[PDB]
């Protein structure tokens, strides 16, 4: 309504950022698709240093 | 959304830039207590930095990640910052993310807004290198239909063609102008909006003759390409809700129908958009909503108010019934149609019992066949033939020609061919002697 | 095509297909951080070319699996065509509600 200056500007340090919004970061956090992407994206790496 | 901006201004100018115009709050430009600069440096030069990570400033609001206005500064090779607030005129240029110079002051006004213009990189989109019309045209009429009361401007410097929508209708009215080109089947709209369990939702769906699926995914105002939970939760809804209604009247039981869920969406035209405190998208576009909680709260405001809908209007739900049950009969008629033919391909009747009446000796080149009239002349020939190697195949009536209608899938008997040979025939070579009796009559 | 009388459409010659595209690209551009849909034209334009001609070069060097594929596709095409023919055709005039 009216709470709106300089300080409501909130800013994320380090991973924060991540853990506030994983969607954009792991995709769906319940139906267990980030659950398997976090292995995904391991594996992948690992192929990817292969 | 939190009812201060009731304008925005979209202009398309020559040079390949759009600026946005609005009249809220105004970003905020005082300095930031731990990053030392202005608010709009921040959210301009650091990603997730903003105010919409709490309800404080924004109770309900689209925007959740804060990156997408960094997003659109850097991607661009210039950007033209101007925020009207608490009487001070704020202006500060950006190239390629990087400020030119701090945030100055040029002058004073009365008015709040914030002036959002840049000029895209080419570096970054190919291909595509003007801004095309009919898209942000269909943005901006859909939002104007969801935010009733909010003047939305669009202005094209190229050819000077503007436009000016202020829907108050809703999503319903937004339904009634994507029918304008086509032929609903009901009147009355299916319509609501309610809010149960801190997350709101608010869906207007309708059927048309047509024969394609457009449901509309919003949410917080915002696309979903991509559908989502929310998406889900709605199709399951209507799938159960409408087949429990089909087989507590028995239409399912007078039709025989399974009604799928595919068949109960043909043809209908839904607007689903939900208000979410905090959502939760799989990435920036925003295409897909991965809340579960929000599935559940629209599955079940979608099947209580659409099963009260279906069961006060007696002449809308029976149109409805009778289209899905139109849709599904010519789902499965197209089933039979495909299936029929594909076991005409094979080899199913067989016309082994009935009228063939073998003999006691399984090996061929040994037997005999005969052909002739069934009622008339198999009885006799039954009655005086042999039991060891004598086989009697009869007919009835006369047999369509081959040159006069010639045609692969037509066939009326085709005993003879699957009994004599598979049909190809050097495989099965069964009764190699074959006699035709026949009447010494000219129809003989 | 001569003797057949369809259309082969996308969606019919690709039915009854299992396929593997395997691209190696330098810089990807993936539209989101899942990596579930490429937007590279230019791997677009590549895989493209390289399978007109590739696959061109099989189905004239094979012609046993050329002909087994195009009978597939002929009976495919006569199928969706006779579907689509009797469904509109029943269900616009032949179908018959109220069986009293
Ligand atoms: N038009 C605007 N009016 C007011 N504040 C704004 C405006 N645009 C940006 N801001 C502020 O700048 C911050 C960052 O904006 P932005 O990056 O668009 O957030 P966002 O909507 O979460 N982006 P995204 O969620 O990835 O689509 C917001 O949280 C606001 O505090």
């Amino acid at each position: 309504s009216n709470s709106y200056d300089s300080s409501s500007i909130k800013v994320l340090k380090g991973l924060d950022a991540v853990r506030k919004r994983p969607g954009m970061y792991i995709g769906d956090t319940d139906d267990g698709t980030g659950l398997h992407h976090m292995v995904f994206e391991v594996v992948d790496n690992a192929i990817d240093e292969a | 959304l939190a009812g201060h901006c009731k304008e925005i201004i979209v202009t398309i100018h020559a040079d390949n830039s759009v600026s946005v115009q609005d009249d809220g709050r105004g970003i905020p430009t005082g300095i930031h207590p731990e990053e030392g600069v202005s608010a709009a440096e921040v959210i301009m030069t650091v990603l997730h930095a903003g105010g919409k990570f709490d309800d404080n400033s924004y109770k309900v609001s689209g925007g959740l990640h804060g990156v997408g206005v960094s997003v659109v500064n850097a991607l661009s090779q210039k950007l033209e910052l101007v925020i009207q607030r608490e009487g001070k005129i704020h202006r500060q240029i950006y190239e390629h993310g990087v400020p030119q110079a701090p945030l100055a002051v040029t002058g004073e006004t009365e008015k709040t807004g914030t002036m959002v213009r840049f000029w895209p990189s080419l570096e970054t989109f190919t291909n595509v290198t003007e801004f095309e019309y009919e898209i942000l045209a269909k943005r901006l009429r859909e939002l104007s239909f969801l935010n009733s009361g909010v003047s939305i401007r669009l202005r094209d410097k190229r050819d000077g063609k503007e436009d000016h929508f202020h829907y108050e209708g809703g999503i319903k009215a937004f339904v009634e102008y994507l029918n304008k080109n086509k032929t609903p089947i009901h009147p009355n709209i299916f319509y609501f909006s309610t809010e149960k369990d801190g997350i709101g939702v608010e869906v207007a769906l309708q059927w048309n003759d047509g024969f394609q699926e457009n449901i509309y995914c919003f949410t917080n105002n915002i696309p979903q390409r991509d559908g989502g939970t929310h998406l889900a939760g709605f199709r399951a809804a209507m799938t159960r809700t409408l087949n429990a209604y089909m087989d507590k009247e028995g239409y399912s039981k007078k039709a025989k129908v399974s009604a799928t869920g595919d068949d109960a969406r043909e043809g209908l035209i839904a607007v689903v958009s939900v208000k979410v405190p905090d959502p939760k998208f799989s990435s920036q576009t925003k295409d897909k909503l991965v809340s579960s909680e929000v599935k559940s709260a629209v599955e079940q405001q979608m099947n209580e108010l659409l099963a009260e809908y279906l069961l006060e209007n007696p002449t809308d739900a029976k149109i409805v019934v009778g289209k899905i049950i139109d849709a599904a009969r010519a789902r499965e008629a197209a089933r039979r149609a495909r299936e029929m033919t594909r076991r005409k391909g094979a080899l199913d009747l067989a016309g082994l019992p009935g009228k063939l009446a073998d003999c006691q000796e399984r090996d061929p080149a040994l037997s005999e066949l005969y052909l002739v009239e069934g009622d008339s002349a198999g009885g006799s020939a039954k009655q005086g033939r042999n039991r060891k190697n004598q086989a009697i195949l009869p007919l009835k009536g006369k047999i369509l020609n081959v040159e006069k209608a010639r045609f692969d899938k037509m066939l009326s008997s085709q005993e003879v061919a699957t009994l004599i040979t598979a049909l190809y025939n050097p495989d099965k070579l069964r009764y190699h002697s074959i006699i035709i009796m026949t009447d010494a009559d000219v129809d003989g």
